[PDB]
């Protein structure tokens, strides 16, 4: 009644090698409903958006899931965006969009269980240096920005998980996020995990060992996650995500689904 | 306002809890406001307290709403409060050794 | 082919409702507004579920439609546009003068305004279109 | 004095929740697993998508509280699910 | 757009109140089985623009109850007409009147037709 | 097709006849009308029975739009209709009985068809106008 028996199944399909290329998925309303774009571009999320078209369909919306990052998604237009539910709040998930791509190389060379993935210095210190010019904006533009890593938990969130290829890369971004801000390339250490925790529903997940040859992965890093840490003062953004919802509360923020009601009624003087 | 006590090393098991069965985000957080453990969709988080390598907790008891924390090697300097923020119920335990 | 004419009503919203209504009369007449490939046996029952989704779509835009205008031939009119009826405006359903409604507001306020009231003037538009019969 | 009127072909909105329909341009004969999912589940793109942009409006949004993403969350599990079938699952029961 | 609109009616005063208020591999066998359903829907849809067209032209388009001008004869079914509305099914009607219905169909054509002359004069 | 694609062939009996003669069929025809082989009863139940169904929907769309058009001028639905625009004198200035005794439609038409658009805003406007008042 308290320590209730929970037996931990066990289910094996058949598992082939199979690919994995994400397409856009694209999400249209039916007929007789509506999608309100907001063309807004200082648009934070909330809020009265105050230039507001009307589609049928979004944009090609790529179903890339990751923790840490936001792979292949879409861009900004004016500078990077920082959108919270509750910022001063420390405990939600602050998401971050790029204006610019920060290109991320991903190679498993030729162990099997190690990769690497290359991202360009300095396209990164500006990009984090972007990043704390608007994040000053939401405090008093002091209280030196020092970021950290992780600070623990499972795997898949303390390091940049992703798939690529059909192999399930674990990426230890600890050199992007080791700077502090007073007022060539980089190398990451990834693995090939076999032993996955879901991100679909509770539970682990043992896969088939990786494909023999090269695995190639060319995306372009549009978006972060952070989250801050309140003591009692400096505010370091140690970096997560992980809850895939947020992977896609940064392509779906600008969209809202109406329905259309074609009968009014009015007085006239009529006859 | 609920009263916890300990003796040394032992786990605890605080417990928050909601009314719906579905795996809904918590977190966990201290008097300071310093994050303990969270919860990040599917997977377990932790922040960067200083029980942020002895905390713990059931991962298999979220899919049935209820949330606890489960500390391990208690030491005389966690005795404070702590704080589970399910949705809106901040229902704060104190702890002592 | 009609879901095309259901989202182009839209294009009045914000503007106030004397103008909305002089719009619709231009919009009447916007209202007024092929998979043909080598397909193999793999294809073929595959080609043909992405027709019946297109085309339960088609039908749904025509359903939408007579579903409306069997509604408006309740009262009265059908095919009318802009039809005005012999029910006396009740005063109790947010009074306000006819200067301060046609010009200063849009079509958006009013669902606002008389959304508490809308389902008891469809009552008197069926009985004074019965009780006229 | 004043009689009550109809018109039809109002742009009256209405906050409510419905289900949408997918559309991608799969290609209905790779066998990569997406352009698998989405002949399934989904439907040609738009050839000709019509969009107008509203004159004066201001709307209300809120990213936190919409009611899509999880209906995009919904169609991937939905994919992976089908998608990356793996060779052992350790799912609680918790009976 | 109805062919049904069934909702089991049998009670005719609830028949006449709840038809003003409610009509107001394995993908071979899911693609035949549902053109199958569209020819169901299309069909109800040219079956309802035949029908409001005949409507139409005794004037009684769109109004789906519709009151007109042509009293019954002595030959058609006289019973009283307060147990007609108590006691029968719609059902029971179309056994009830038999070969009247051509001929009513006739004579509300020309009700309307005369009608069209008279208030053009 | 099998549907609402006869009717709109139908209506193109009987031209040569006199104006008069093409008006007494008009609500008339309108009253009386509106293998042992596997491999071919699949096709025959699911590529072919989808592409007559895309012909039945184009059917109604077509038919739709008509009387939609006929709903801003006021008719919708009756067959024979006149409005209250006045017929200017400059139409083609001929006899009444020079037209309706012997003319037919397509002579007739082509007579008329200079101006076709502007009688077409005249019976949306008088239609505009009879319901703003
Ligand atoms: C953000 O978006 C981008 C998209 O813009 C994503 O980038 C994609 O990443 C995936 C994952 O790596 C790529 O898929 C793989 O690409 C490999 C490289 O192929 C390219 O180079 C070779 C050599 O020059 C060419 O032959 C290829 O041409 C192929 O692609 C074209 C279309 O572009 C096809 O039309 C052709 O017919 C060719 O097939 C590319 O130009 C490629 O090796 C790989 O294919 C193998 O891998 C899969 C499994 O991973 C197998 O199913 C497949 O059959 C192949 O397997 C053989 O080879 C491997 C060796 O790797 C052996 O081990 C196997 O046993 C077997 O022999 C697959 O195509 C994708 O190309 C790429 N998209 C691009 C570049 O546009 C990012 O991933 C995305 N970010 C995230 C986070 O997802
Ligand atoms: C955003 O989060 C802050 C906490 O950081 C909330 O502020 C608290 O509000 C409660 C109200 O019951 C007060 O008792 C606390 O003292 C506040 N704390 C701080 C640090 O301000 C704030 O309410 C949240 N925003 C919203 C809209 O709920
Ligand atoms: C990710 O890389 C960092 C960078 O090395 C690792 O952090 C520590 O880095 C110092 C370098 O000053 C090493 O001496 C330590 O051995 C590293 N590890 C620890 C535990 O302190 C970090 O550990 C790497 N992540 C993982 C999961 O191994
Ligand atoms: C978002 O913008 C609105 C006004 O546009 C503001 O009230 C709100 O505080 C903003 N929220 C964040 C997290 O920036
Ligand atoms: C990389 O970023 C560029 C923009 O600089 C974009 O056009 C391209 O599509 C991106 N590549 C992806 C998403 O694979
Ligand atoms: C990654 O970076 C290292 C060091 O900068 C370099 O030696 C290696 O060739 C790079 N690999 C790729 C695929 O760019
Ligand atoms: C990033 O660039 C700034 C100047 O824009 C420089 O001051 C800083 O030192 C750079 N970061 C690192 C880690 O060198
Ligand atoms: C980087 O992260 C690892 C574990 O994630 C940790 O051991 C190390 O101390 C971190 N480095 C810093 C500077 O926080
Ligand atoms: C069936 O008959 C019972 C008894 O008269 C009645 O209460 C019920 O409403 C009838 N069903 C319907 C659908 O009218
Ligand atoms: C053909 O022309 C003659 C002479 O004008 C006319 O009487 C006759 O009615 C026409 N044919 C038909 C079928 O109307
Ligand atoms: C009628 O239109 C034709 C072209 O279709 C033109 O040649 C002729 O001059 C026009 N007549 C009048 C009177 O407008």
């Amino acid at each position: 009644y308290r320590l209730i028996n929970c037996n931990t199944s066990a289910i094996t399909q058949a598992c082939p090698k199979v690919s994995f290329e994400p397409i856009p998925i694209h999400y249209c309303a039916p007929a007789g409903f509506a999608i309100l774009k907001c063309k807004d571009k200082k648009f934070n999320g909330t809020g009265p958006c105050p230039s507001v078209s009307t589609v049928q369909c979004t944009h090609g919306i790529k179903p890339v899931v990751s923790t840490q990052l936001l792979l292949n998604g879409s861009l900004a237009e004016e500078e990077v965006m920082i959108r919270s539910e509750n910022i001063t709040n420390n405990a939600k998930n602050i998401l971050v969009q790029f204006n610019t791509p920060v290109q991320i190389n991903c190679t498993r060379p030729n162990d099997i269980r190690q990769a690497h993935c290359n991202v360009s210095k300095a396209t990164w210190n500006e990009t984090l240096g972007k990043v704390v010019k608007q994040l000053r904006k939401h405090f008093g533009n002091n209280t030196i920005i020092r970021f950290a890593n992780s600070s623990g938990g499972d795997l898949e969130v303390t390091t940049h998980s992703f798939n690529c290829g059909g192999e399930f890369f674990y990426c230890n971004t600890s050199g992007l996020f080791n700077s502090t801000w007073i007022s060539d390339s980089i190398t990451l250490p990834c693995r090939i995990k076999q032993i996955i925790n879901m991100w679909q529903r509770i539970g682990q997940a043992m896969y088939a060992p990786p494909i023999q040859g090269v695995i190639r992965c060319v995306s372009n890093i549009t978006g972060l996650i952070l989250t801050r840490d309140g003591g009692s003062t400096t505010e370091t953004f140690r970096p997560g995500g992980g809850d895939m919802r947020d992977n896609w509360r940064s392509e779906l923020y600008k969209y809202k689904v109406v329905k259309i009601e074609p009968l009014g009624v009015a007085p006239t003087r009529c006859k | 306002k609920k009263v916890v006590l300990g003796k040394k090393g032992d786990t605890v098991e605080l417990t928050c809890t909601a009314s719906q069965k579905k795996s809904i985000q918590f977190h966990w957080k201290n008097s300071n406001q310093i994050k303990i453990l969270g919860n990040q969709g599917s997977f377990l988080t932790k922040g960067p307290s200083k029980l942020n390598d002895r905390a713990d907790s059931r991962r298999s008891l979220w899919d049935q709403g209820n949330f606890p924390l489960i500390i391990k090697n208690l030491k005389i300097e966690d005795s404070d409060t702590y704080i589970c923020e399910v949705e809106d119920q901040k229902e704060e335990v104190q702890l002592l050794v | 082919g009609i879901g095309a004419v259901f989202l182009g009503f839209l294009g009045a919203a914000g503007s106030t409702m004397g103008a909305a209504s002089m719009t619709l009369t231009v919009q009447a007449r916007n209202l007024l507004s092929l998979l043909r490939a080598p397909e193999a046996q793999q294809h073929l029952l595959k080609l043909t579920v992405w027709g019946i989704k297109q085309l339960q779509a088609r039908v749904l835009a025509v359903e939408r439609y007579l579903r409306d205008q069997q509604l408006l031939g309740i009262w009265g009119c059908s095919g009318k546009l802009i039809c005005c009826t012999n029910v006396p405006w009740n005063s109790s359903w947010s009074n306000r003068n006819l200067s301060e409604i046609w010009d200063n507001m849009t079509w958006l306020q009013w669902d606002k305004e008389i959304s508490n009231y809308t389902q008891i003037i469809y009552g008197l538009l069926e009985e004074s279109q019965n009780q006229q019969e | 004095n004043l009689w009550v009127t109809v018109y039809y072909g109002v742009p009256v909105w209405k906050d409510a929740e419905t289900t949408l329909f997918c559309a991608s341009d799969a290609k209905a004969y790779e066998t990569e697993k997406h352009n698998v999912w989405a002949t399934h589940a989904c439907v040609p793109t738009d050839p000709n998508p019509q969009e107008i942009h509203l004159e004066n409006v201001t709307e209300e949004f809120n990213m936190w509280k919409n009611n899509m993403v999880e209906q995009m969350h919904t169609d991937i599990i939905s994919l992976w699910d089908q998608s990356l079938k793996p060779c052992v699952k350790l799912t609680p029961l918790c009976v």
